């Protein structure tokens, strides 16, 4: 009975280790991607704010 | 406890991802409509009890207990992984849409600055 | 099915109406209506003609004074052609990547490089082209400080090079990635796997130098001794020292009973053991 | 490995919250701008 | 190969074109400068690409533009990071000042952390890195970023204990333990932080460490059940017994039970040296 | 340091300039009818001064400036900007004194719910509930706000949020020695979440709480409830909760407080007990 239980425990531990490693790398890639989108959206909001301000000032000057 | 908290807050993050996806979709549709309008405007044991004694007995039980927990943990672990996959996909797709929206507005601005002169 | 025929007829009618309208300032409206027709055709799910119309609209947009919109149309057309003639999609995606590089967005350029390499390797068998694309993407990402994608591309190319029997490049890349992961506080758990892969790749070159390589790996990372992978490597080396087939066969059977082997490691083990 | 994962997960969650806040600001401002554009176009005409 | 010479010649031609265009006296000049910097980037000529980026930044700033100028400054600093840490630091400080004037605290704090990292990694200067980390921590705390502030404070405390006085370590570790123990998820690790403070008390004297551990035990009942307090009490008994053999035996027993961080080892070596 | 003196001086000078600007705005409007350009510029200066005061850690001045800007823009027929400024003022007051934040958040709630925006109203309700709970022990207002937010979310169809509010409501009601509402909420939440895939693992926990919440009333009804919950969810028998509850009932049926105490101590030793669970165990021990 020793071999069966010991090998079962080893299999479970190894599977947990491998899957945790894989999903940790996946989480790292996900973090990089979300940081990139964060900066992208920040730049987009800043530029749209500037553009709408320019439009407002231009139209008010013309009217 | 750490596993359970990780799972529940992963689900919360997925909900937030869905919310932002819906918001960006609405933003894209509204921007396109406004631009067009503006354009149109113009196992039994673990220890061999060779020694007998209580020290062995308790040992065995503990191992069994741990094994069972580990068994459960195995399944649990798998579950915690699955959601990430879907989330990752979303975190990619969104980017595409976002870029287009930004591009659109920029181009619109450029057009709005070239028709006049 | 009635759905496919109805959608195809509607999309054809819309495209014909767009053609008549444009044939009869007008460039922008023509491009807009052509894009609408292309979207309707995609909804009709005829990939070849949908992609054809989309790239025609993209060319018309290129005729119009706009760059980024043309690139978006190009990438959409490439995605549509993904299930069609690979060469046209590859050329369109290369043009889009050139536009992106001219504009300066290296991240999207590297993403598109990865996409083109992936489609080339999955659809076509010619590997060197995909390897070159992956190397270009890795260079771009390293220039952009994106370590994750660069490491992924380096691992893919190293694995393939091991597959192409160029073991020197594979072992060099594996050692580099292992030391990089070891230096970082995180990802140090896979450094043992990287060192084990490097040792396996080195073994193919010869047998005597395998002992020196494993000793160097051990003295570089002492904890690597504790890993079962190091024990398996040393046991297999000792078994191979004597021309006995049972020892390493039993060892690999036990390892399989422990962990399920991937295709690459299985073929590598069979190749090493056969000779 | 678990404790190593925990910190990255926490950082990702907090910065997801920050990104959501930024997007809420952006969408609210976009709605206000659209309303202003509608007002201008309707009243000028 | 073709790439090097071709890209270098094209970038030089673009620089000359921009110089002539400005000599005529402007946005087209900035676009040409940005394109030339991009070509230089593809040619792997990291040096002088930041100079072109900075020239474009000044050209655009001349017409009151500040956002794109700040982004160009940040990119130029990042490019200079590998070529020259000093110029990268200068550009990043300029960007931080611009954003702080504009009120972008998140970007400013991230740039401050980047400045601290580059200071501590390439050059040898911790006090400036400590100040940068403190500034970033204060910025994040203003924006109620608990985790970032806690991480920055923990790193500052570790550095201070490493080289500076132990008062900073005690204060920051106690504050972090207070913040984390009440929290549900992090309480598991809370004990750890407290232990560090106690060890830092042993550096000054044994009585201070004993009082600190008693206060921690009274405040945190679970701290009593931890094996760490038992090990510290055994170490205290060894020190009052002036027996280095007991110290070594306890340290080796703990190491066998669990591996070390290599910082606890240094602190324990310092403590055992002064047993005399 | 220099921050305090310099920022305070410059912000006070800017605020005085804004006051002079608004004072002259009425005269300019009367004499020439310039419009709202001067008013808009004064509002921008007010917002900038509020931002600087917040930067310099002078929360009170920032909140005052935010309130001034909100009122001034509200008088300009723009409710959205006024509501945003009121929310900012509420945040600043929360940083300094939540009493003003309460009325600011109520104003924001009224303005938003006038148009029918349920999500923002529910979020502000939860914010006010948190403000009340963290400082004061006014459980009544907190429970009312939580129920209002839960109703708003239920009417908006946004699932996965109102359930946590209902769980908090049940916990506080049980803490208030009122168990019927807590029992009903817990059983409803458990039954609803049983069908969901992700929530299944957690469902059993709720049942156990109900059992404890259903054990104060009487032993007969508690035993019947335990039986009903076990039968409806047979898998609940696998977890330690059923064994613990059975042992507690067996010990308590014969006035053997020592056995009950030993079982509770063992359960706590294996895993630390929650404050609510420990309090309920102690209260049951009184019997």
């Amino acid at each position: 009975t020793r071999h069966s239980e010991i090998i079962k425990l080893e299999n479970s531990i190894r599977e947990l280790h491998d899957m945790f490693m894989d999903m940790a790398m996946l989480v790292e890639s996900q973090g990089e991607m979300i940081d990139r989108i964060e900066y992208n959206v920040e730049h987009a909001v800043d530029y749209v704010e500037r553009a709408v301000s320019d439009t407002k000032k231009a139209v008010k000057y013309q009217s | 406890d750490a596993g359970i908290r990780t799972l529940v807050m992963l689900d919360e993050q997925g909900e937030q991802l869905e919310r932002i996806e819906e918001g960006m979709d609405q933003i894209n549709k509204d921007m396109k409509e406004a631009e067009k309008n503006l354009t149109d405007l113009g196992s039994g044991g673990f220890i061999r009890r060779v020694t007998n004694d209580a020290r062995e007995n308790e040992m065995d039980e503990n191992l069994e207990q741990v094994s069972g927990i580990i068994g459960n943990l195995r399944h649990m672990a798998l579950d915690m992984g699955n959601e990430i996959d879907t989330q990752n996909r979303q975190i990619d797709r969104i980017m595409e849409k976002a870029d287009s929206n930004k591009t659109r507005i920029d181009e619109a601005n450029q057009r709005a600055t070239k028709m006049l002169g | 099915g009635m759905d496919t025929s109805g959608k195809q007829a509607e999309a054809m009618a819309l495209l014909a109406e767009a053609e008549r309208k444009v044939k009869n300032s007008k460039i922008e409206e023509a491009c807009e209506i052509y894009a609408r027709a292309a979207n309707m055709f995609k909804m009709a799910k005829n990939w070849s003609a949908a992609g054809n119309a989309f790239c025609q609209a993209a060319q018309l947009h290129l005729q119009l004074q706009s760059k980024h919109d043309a690139a978006t149309c190009f990438v959409d057309a490439g995605n549509a052609f993904k299930k069609a003639d690979p060469q046209e999609a590859i050329n369109c995606l290369m043009r889009a990547i050139e536009i992106y590089t001219d504009m300066g967005r290296f991240t999207i350029a590297a993403k598109h490089h990865i996409s083109i390499a992936e489609i080339y390797e999955t659809e076509l068998v010619d590997v060197e082209k995909a390897i070159a694309h992956y190397e270009q993407s890795a260079d771009y990402y390293k220039g952009e400080e994106s370590n994750s994608s660069a490491n992924k591309c380096l691992l893919k190319v190293a694995g393939y090079a091991a597959q192409l029997e160029q073991y020197q490049k594979a072992i060099d890349i594996y050692e580099q990635v292992g030391t990089s992961a070891m230096d970082s506080p995180l990802l140090k758990y896979s450094a043992k796997d990287y060192f084990f892969k490097a040792a396996l790749c080195h073994f193919c070159i010869d047998m005597l130098n395998a002992k020196l390589a494993v000793q160097k790996y051990e003295e570089l990372f002492p904890a690597f001794s504790d890993s079962r992978e190091c024990k398996l490597m040393k046991k297999l080396l000792e078994a191979h020292e004597e021309q006995n087939v049972d020892s390493y066969t039993e060892s690999v059977k036990e390892y399989d009973s422990i962990s399920r082997l991937d295709q690459w490691l299985t073929t590598m083990l069979l190749r090493i053991k056969k000779t």
